[PDB]
This record gives structure tokens, C-alpha cells and sequence, in this order.
């Protein structure tokens, strides 16, 4: 189905550039979300009470109003291992790394 | 800019046949949140440390889709309707109102 659901993305802090900071991990799974918002809306999928009505009215005239976008719900984290600005070895948490779940907002 | 804006939204009662629940208001300004989302690491634009890779790799890779621009920051409204008793009663509704948008 083309409605709202998470997706593979591979982030390479190599590509960026971000070897120079970054010690490890190089490489991570960050996930996206995809698809489309219309009704019916999936209960699980904890849609906002906004998201509804915006959804609501895109089914009414979805010119001048469009619909809701398929965005990260849930996030959790990763460390990571990298050289300060002052040239110190460090280990952080960085939130909202990989999306745990998507929905409508 | 086209970018990441809120928009005016206003939901008419009448127009969806609530009216006669509703007692008031007859309609409330909900808003809506669209644009583009090129730089979210721009400060007025809320965002997550996920919205600002993705968008990175979206530079690079054109199939990874650019973060979308959606409401982060939301507000109540009241209603007054009818009682079981035809009393006059307010209620709260949560979530209502862009108050700012952002990228996720």
C-alpha cells in the first residue's frame, strides 16, 4: 500500500563528509517515513486531532486545503564516538536519530 | 519563500453539518502547515536531528524525499454544546490550532 509507512534509509557519514569528526559509528539505519495520509487513518498510527480535521477538509476541497504529511512519531537515539571542537575523544547521545514508528500530522 | 509556512484554515460548521451540536463556535481557525523544507537547521524552523540527515541525504540522493513541513506546536479550543439536561457546557478539545510548524 502507498499509505504512510516506514521505509529502509542507510546514512553514511562518509558521504557527508563527517569522517573528520565522526570515529564510529560510520554508518546507520535512520529509516524515513512515506506515503499517504487519507482516510481511513489507522487508529495505531495516533493521529492528532488537527490531523484529522486537515484530513477531513482535504477530503472535502483538497484545493486550498492539502493533506497531512507521513512524519516520525516515535524517535530513539544513538551514540556516538567522535573528536570535539577543543580536539577531546567523546561519547554522546544524540536524540531523534531512527524513526521507531511514522503518522499523519 | 514557499518554504515551510503555516497557512489560514478556516473550518466552517455550517459547511459540515455540526452546526446543530456546536452551539458555538460557528467555526475556528485551524491553520495548516506547508512548504519546503531545504535547510531545516534554520532556527525559526523547529526540527529534528532526524529531519536535518534525511534532508542531507535527500542533497545527495534525490529518491530519499526532503523532510516535510508539519504543525509542532499545537493549541486547544473550547465549545459550548447541550447537556443531557439542555444545560449550556463548555468542552475543551485538545490539538486544534497550529500554533508553529517545523520539520520532521
Amino acid at each position: 500500500k502507498a499509505r504512510c509507512s516506514r521505509k529502509a534509509l542507510h546514512v553514511n557519514f562518509k558521504d557527508m563528509g563527517w569522517d573528520d569528526w565522526i570515529i564510529a559509528p560510520l554508518e546507520y539505519e535512520a529509516f524515513h517515513c512515506e506515503g499517504l495520509c487519507e482516510f481511513p487513518l489507522r487508529s495505531h498510527l495516533e493521529p492528532t486531532n488537527h490531523a484529522v480535521i486537515q484530513t477531513l477538509m482535504n477530503s472535502m476541497d483538497p484545493e486550498s486545503t492539502p493533506p497531512t504529511c507521513c512524519v516520525p512519531t516515535r524517535l530513539s537515539p544513538i551514540s556516538i564516538l567522535f573528536i570535539d571542537s577543543a580536539n577531546n575523544v567523546v561519547y554522546k547521545q544524540y536524540e531523534d536519530m531512527v524513526v521507531e514508528s511514522c503518522g499523519c500530522r | 519563500k514557499s518554504s515551510c509556512k503555516r497557512h489560514p484554515l478556516y473550518v466552517d460548521f455550517s459547511d459540515v453539518g455540526w452546526n446543530d451540536w456546536i452551539v458555538a463556535p460557528p467555526g475556528y481557525h485551524a491553520f495548516y502547515c506547508h512548504g519546503e523544507c531545504p535547510f531545516p537547521l534554520a532556527d525559526h524552523l523547529n526540527s529534528t536531528n532526524h529531519a536535518i540527515v534525511q534532508t542531507l541525504v535527500n542533497s545527495v540522493n534525490s529518491k530519499i524525499p526532503k523532510a516535510c513541513c508539519v504543525p509542532t506546536e499545537l493549541s486547544a479550543i473550547s465549545m459550548l454544546y447541550l447537556d443531557e439536561n439542555e444545560k449550556v457546557v463548555l468542552k475543551n478539545y485538545q490539538d486544534m490550532v497550529v500554533e508553529g510548524c517545523g520539520c520532521r
